[PDB]
């Protein structure tokens, strides 16, 4: 409501906030890191390419690796390779409910269910929502029935598109298959999945969808069944707390 | 079903009593039984698996008998035997597992799998033998409709329940009175608290009570009862009943006064103990009632007097409690306990083969959910499934 | 209500309906009590207004807050009819008025139940550590005479008040305490005073006496044995009055959270019977 | 458990518990409010006393009943400090003072919640059919000026009160009602008046305005649509004042039964208020 | 081997872990968003912090199966072996830690210690059929 | 992070490293020394300090003559600083503001009152100003850079929150911009963020019934170990006690980790 | 057992419930958004509330199957057992409530009461083949 | 199973192959509509059969 050319220049101000924040610059970086990759010359502040060859996404992260100490190798790259893999990629191309689409939902929700929202506040708050929503989260890439899961921050696994399974995970096989293929915003991840597959019983049919993070098949359960699924979901809402 | 049983004790008493050396005479009675089997089987054909991630496997039979000739046993004799056993082992495993997954509402007691349904057939009954395995022992006695019974160490009769009840409360939660508890497995801990230390209570005594209703009767129970609930003897910040805020619990413990434990059966007191801590026997009960009081100390040294003022704020919260543990007991119904692997075996086979949730058991064979709504169907299915797990563990662990 | 009987459920669902400050911002009222000197030092015709806009920051809608001016601890003590949902009263210790202050705190910070007393016709008796005689008015002067079990004086003649024992000489608020379980012929100066028989108890889930000055301690206990320190008893370091108010505003919620509404359905809490 | 959290389950035990009047005779107080003219017509120095002995008949112990003298509907309508458990107020039909009477009834017969208003610094607005402005004092004169969504007058200049709209000219009790959801700069004569913002809640389980004379009315609804007739609103046919009191005494219980416990004051409360 | 075999989210009571070599317990302390005065008083905005917020978990393995021999709360094997060695003043050898110390043994449970332990446990069990 | 393994291996002593390696600086008021009236009191106490275990060249004696000057100049010289304060009832707060500074760890930046109107951010962002005569007037700005109860143009409409103090920790409603008007000629005002406390001072208070507030809010009252109190008799007695209990006082403090860029 | 087996939304008439131990009826009263004067008059904005808005449901189990014996509207078993006991002044025993009271019996339908009831009902049915 | 919400009036249920009128369900309809892809039936039953 109200909006005397507020939500207006404000839908514009909400803009004039975005292009000056987390999501902004970051996306503006990956972009260059490609141009500057092929085009000019790879700013070699040390650079690796865990995978076939150089390609911003994989490598530029494979290298850099700033501000994350106290554990094991893999995790650190995975992580730093997550950072762009995630967020950054989303504002581009992918399937099923994409994290943010769970976020937007949070916003268009409260920003209506609220009472304390004058125009001045509209900006920022929206922006800030992006930078601080679903602190972490991971992704996956299927290829020959092999769920490769870059559990951002920490963790990482693999699966048979059929039986699921803690099969060798490799910074390599990972490298490429990530770089240029479609990714998936793993709504529900392993933990919830394996626990789900057992005390329960996921038809090959379903499962195959529960990966692409299909809207339907997911909606079903949460709507129908109600076991676990209703936490992996909910917990996320609770996470987009900002 | 009983059929199944034999198949194993056959193999066990086999893979056990048959070795490079011993005299024939010690197995004569055995050897026979064995062969008898091979015969009845040969010619028949089977099928196991087909559900979830469980492989489908077909089996056929065409085996030679056993040399009832020899005096002693030569190495060669064994190896030619062990080779035949291993096919049956790898068989039974697949048979058990296949019937250890299927559930059924209507008749959740009888066999399910194409594999077993075929066994209950009459032509195979020619194999039963030595039913001393505690579980089968009780499986039979139940068919003939008679008094069964099992043995358990730290039984699992209490569904997990951890909560509180505020008998006196107010928004600030600065002068509460009530109880908090943890019922889980074979143990109960309950504390009664009164922020006012019974300052305005009749006889300066606040009465507390905790009642726990078992889903099945336990007989012959050996129980440890101790004063105090250590679990509720430390400072806590707890969520309010409505979840809208949090309250502070800062206990100071006093001895529970006029402790009375009653083990009731259908509303009748079967056993009652007044302030008796240590080991007590409850011979038959479906309910436990713990009554205890907080009595304001009539005489207090300065340090004590300082904790209990005549007016708020009440900063030290008088608490009395009890701890009760059922070490062992007998139940006419199967239950999970702290020693038997049955529940874990059934749950594990289902998890490993990604068996879909069925119509009888709660997702994941969740114990709390199961015991909370322990219907006749769940019990019949549980017993069938536990008995099969026990048959399997005679050969495969 | 109608309901207390039949206990709540103690199950630890464990959910905590987030916030609580967002319901109080919308639905409650905040009343600030200060002394004249406080406002005089501020010297602005718009201080109440400026602070109000500043109060929107902390989350209180325009028509929400207020400002009530007591000019002395003595006057503020007697005709205190706490007006709003939440009352935070500013007191700047004055060292000679300490007990005046103590008696006033004892009244606001606590929940009181009173009945009227007829000093003229009846000879009565204080019952427990919670039965006190709270009298207040223009000039309260109370003389007492303890009676033995015969209606006879003990160190006094129930006939000549010149033998009575004076326990209050012209105060504006007085909470009198006598040896429990003994009858007393009372002689108050009812012309300028009113004395009522009160039973104590419930505290106040509102006030928040904020003390300015000294090295402040208060002793609600009429006894010697106890000393209660509650959250609704805060203290601020004196610099200037503008600073005091800035702090009160900058920490409104913190101060409100130390109280908590829901306890305020009476004009004045001199509970009448 | 105090937390005004509620549950109760109505099994029909059907134990119809007996009397009810024998708890009220022992534990409660009865306060009779009348006008001066009432007592003046009685002309006895012992009327309060005679009636009191007569009250023992109906079952009220000596020290139980109190007699409060309002001399006018306007003054009585002022501080309203109902003294006793049960209050039955006698109102003599004065036809010119009808609304004075209506405004006073509306206050006693009902449960009110108020906050203070600062006419000086903040222009207010009423929220629902239950948010009213009850002002009272020596001489209450209220002028109002409706504000559009800019803090600008509508038919008035928020600067000169000579353009305001007068809605009360020197009353002793006034319940003002304005178009809901509109801000108004208010101009009361705070010198002699006090105006407070009240939200109407529960009703009163005490008063029992007994009306003498007319044919009668006194409607307490501000709207036009509703007309509520409650039990705590009784009427008596005037003859002589002695007769009125005799009847009030001869039917004390009947009158009390139409009121009872003043629920908002009942001990048993908490989150609901006292 | 790094793979999640069983996972339980906030499930207290009895749970089954069918095959594992590692247990990982993750839990959080969340500052109460709503606090009564008594609670608020424990958690100030500035130090000194005098009441220390603590969250915890308790996990007990009631029963399990292991492919290797282990000591447990019911079997007397470890105690039998340890007791015979102590009674006869048997000198410390090259395989077992001094006193057959369980913690030391399980901490560095080498193949040699396990093979010797199994041999030694099996003999203890043979002995207990006749001599207890 | 440190490994958490517990197996007890007490260090034994602690005080024998501090006796050897650290300095102790005693701050007192002039009146304190004047009452002592000896040309060798600093010396006598020093020999007495060897008893408690502090080598000759170890202990230093700094003379503040007032709480106001000392409050400005707390360029704490030694490893351990124990400051003696005299209960002056009119100066209480001055004392509070000085305690708040020594007892705590502060981070500050400079403020240009002339060109940029500021705002405090959290319960830890305060404006600490100090000097000859500190007089601070403030004017809150609405979201337009316009006054609220003031004209950003005439300081005669500002709100005075400090009239000529020697040390002042000013607090304004968080999240609001303010045009500030300090008397920069004699004052210096800097924007500080609070935090770490001090593992040194040990304000020892002489006299009163010494309870005093050191928080800006009303809700909290913090009582730390580095805040001690002694019963006044004579100054010689005070010092004897400080010496007789040096270690006890030192133990209530103990060497700093601040990686403070000011040094 | 807590699981929805059958659910019907606003379906009046004949419905089938195939297996259940609990019935849950949920329904609402919705204030009419549009009211003629006569209706509007019943529902004022302020008390007194003199006409009390009420919504309801009626559910009748015409027939069903139960694994346990029960009394119903056609069989004479309960009446036969109760009648024989009453006619011969049989003293109250340890199992059945006084007078074979149905409400008391079904309220606390213990295994013992059910086994005795079944035995006793089966005998009543054997008797009714010859004696009615 | 072609579920056809013939707006305004009508509604039919097929069997994607050998077409066939057949019980239409407000239920089966409910969901399968809510969250799945729909189709702007260019040509509908009438024309199709
Ligand atoms: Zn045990």
């Amino acid at each position: 409501k109200s909006t005397i050319d507020a939500a207006k220049s404000m839908a514009t101000s909400v803009m004039k906030k975005f292009k000056k924040s987390g999501l902004a610059n970051s996306v503006s970086t990956l972009t260059d890191s490609l141009s500057d990759a092929a085009s000019s010359i790879s700013r070699g502040a040390s650079i690796r390419s865990v995978g076939s060859s150089a390609s911003a996404w994989t490598d530029v992260s494979t290298q850099i690796t700033d501000v994350s100490s106290s554990v094991s190798s893999i995790s650190t790259q995975t992580s730093t390779i997550s950072r762009r893999l995630r967020l950054k990629e989303m504002a581009t191309q992918t399937e099923g409910m994409n994290f943010d689409d769970i976020s937007a939902a949070v916003l268009k929700t409260k920003i209506d269910r609220s009472t304390q929202i004058s125009p001045n506040t509209l900006p920022d708050i929206v922006t800030e929502a992006s930078e601080k929503f679903i602190p972490n989260r991971a992704y996956r890439v299927i290829n020959n029935d092999e769920v490769f899961e870059a559990g951002t921050d920490g963790r990482f696994f693999a699966y048979r598109v059929e039986t699921f399974d803690e099969i060798p995970f490799d910074v390599q096989k990972f490298a490429d298959l990530v770089t240029d293929s479609p990714v998936i915003s793993a709504i529900i991840d392993f933990k919830t999945l394996k626990n789900l597959n057992d005390n329960y019983g996921i038809s090959r049919q379903q499962a195959f969808n529960l990966l692409r993070s299909d809207p339907r098949v997911l909606r079903e359960f949460i709507n129908q069944d109600n076991p676990i699924i209703r936490n992996r979901i909910e917990q996320l809402i609770m996470q987009c707390r900002l | 079903m009983d059929v199944l049983y034999s198949l194993s004790k056959t193999l066990k008493d086999a893979r056990d009593k048959i070795v490079e050396g011993t005299l024939y005479s010690n197995v004569s009675d055995l050897i026979q039984q064995f062969n008898q089997m091979i015969i009845t089987m040969n010619g028949n054909e089977f099928q196991t698996g087909g559900i979830g991630n469980l492989p489908i496997r077909n089996w056929n039979f065409d085996f030679g008998l056993l040399g009832t000739t020899l005096l002693n046993l030569d190495a060669n004799y064994v190896e030619t035997a062990r080779n035949t056993i291993d096919y049956f082992v790898d068989f039974v495993d697949n048979v058990c597992m296949d019937e250890m997954v299927r559930e059924s509402q209507r008749n959740g007691i009888a066999p399910q799998s194409d594999s077993l349904r075929k066994l209950s057939g009459i032509k195979f009954k020619r194999i039963n033998f030595d039913n001393s395995s505690e579980y089968i022992e009780n499986w039979n006695l139940q068919n003939r409709r008679q008094r069964t019974g099992f043995t358990f160490h730290k039984p699992n009769i209490f569904p997990y329940s951890a909560s509180f009840t505020l008998n006196r409360s107010q928004p600030a939660h600065d002068n509460l009175m009530g109880t908090m508890w943890l019922n889980a497995g074979s143990e109960i801990q309950v504390a009664g608290f009164d922020y006012s230390c019974a300052i305005n209570a009749p006889a300066n005594i606040q009465q507390f009570e905790h009642i726990v209703q078992l889903r099945r009767v336990l007989t012959t129970a050996t129980i440890t009862l101790l004063p105090d609930a250590e679990r509720f003897s430390f400072p806590r910040v707890i969520n309010s009943a409505d979840g809208a805020t949090t309250w502070y619990f800062n206990p100071v413990i006093l001895r529970p006064n006029n402790v009375e434990v009653e083990f009731l059966l259908n509303g009748q007191i079967i056993n009652t103990y007044q302030a008796r801590f240590g080991t007590i026997i409850a011979r038959n009960f479906d309910t436990i009632r713990l009554s205890f009081q907080l009595m304001r100390p009539p005489n207090m040294t300065p340090a004590v007097a300082a904790l209990f003022p005549n007016a708020q704020p009440f900063e030290h919260h008088a608490t009395v409690g009890l701890t009760l543990r059922i070490e062992s007991a007998v139940c006419e119904s199967v239950l999970a306990d702290a020693s038997k692997t049955m529940l874990a075996n059934v749950t594990s086979v289902r998890q490993e083969y990604a068996i879909p949730v069925g119509p009888v058991f709660p997702p994941g064979m969740n114990w709390t959910d199961l015991i909370t709504n322990y219907s006749p169907s769940r019990e019949d299915n549980l017993q069938r499934v536990f008995t099969v797990a026990s048959i399997r563990s005679m050969l495969v662990k | 209500n109608y309901g207390i009987n039949l206990p709540i459920t103690g199950s630890m669902d464990t959910a905590y309906a987030n916030s609580t400050q967002e319901e109080t911002f919308l639905t409650s009222t905040l009343c600030l009590y200060y002394p004249t000197e406080a406002a005089t030092e501020i010297n602005d015709n718009s201080w109440k207004d400026t602070l109000s806009q500043l109060f929107l920051t902390k989350g209180w809608p325009t028509g929400s807050v207020y400002f009530k001016e007591y000019t002395d601890i003595a006057s503020f003590s007697v005709d205190p009819q706490l007006y709003c949902d939440y009352n935070v009263v500013l007191m700047k210790y004055d060292a000679t008025l300490q007990l005046d202050m103590s008696e006033l705190a004892d009244l606001i910070l606590n929940e009181w139940l009173c009945n009227p007393m007829d000093i003229t016709l009846y000879y009565y008796q204080q019952t427990d550590e919670a039965n006190k005689w709270i009298s207040m008015g223009s000039s309260c002067t109370i003389k007492v005479c303890p009676l033995n079990t015969q209606t006879l004086g003990i160190g006094c003649l129930t006939t000549d008040t010149a033998t009575f024992e004076e326990v209050a000489t012209a105060e504006k608020l007085v909470i009198t305490d006598v040896v429990d379980g003994v009858n007393h012929k009372l002689d108050v100066t009812t012309a300028t005073c009113t004395i009522r028989n009160c039973k104590k108890l419930g505290p106040r889930e509102n006030v928040a006496v904020i003390q300015v000055g000294g090295s402040d301690v208060l002793d609600i206990t009429a006894d010697p044995t106890t000393a209660p320190q509650t959250e609704r008893m805060m203290r601020i370091n004196w610099k200037k009055w503008w600073q005091v108010f800035y702090t009160v505003v900058d920490y409104v919620n913190q101060i409100i959270q130390a109280m908590s509404k829901r306890s305020r359905s009476l004009n004045s809490a001199a509970f009448y019977y």
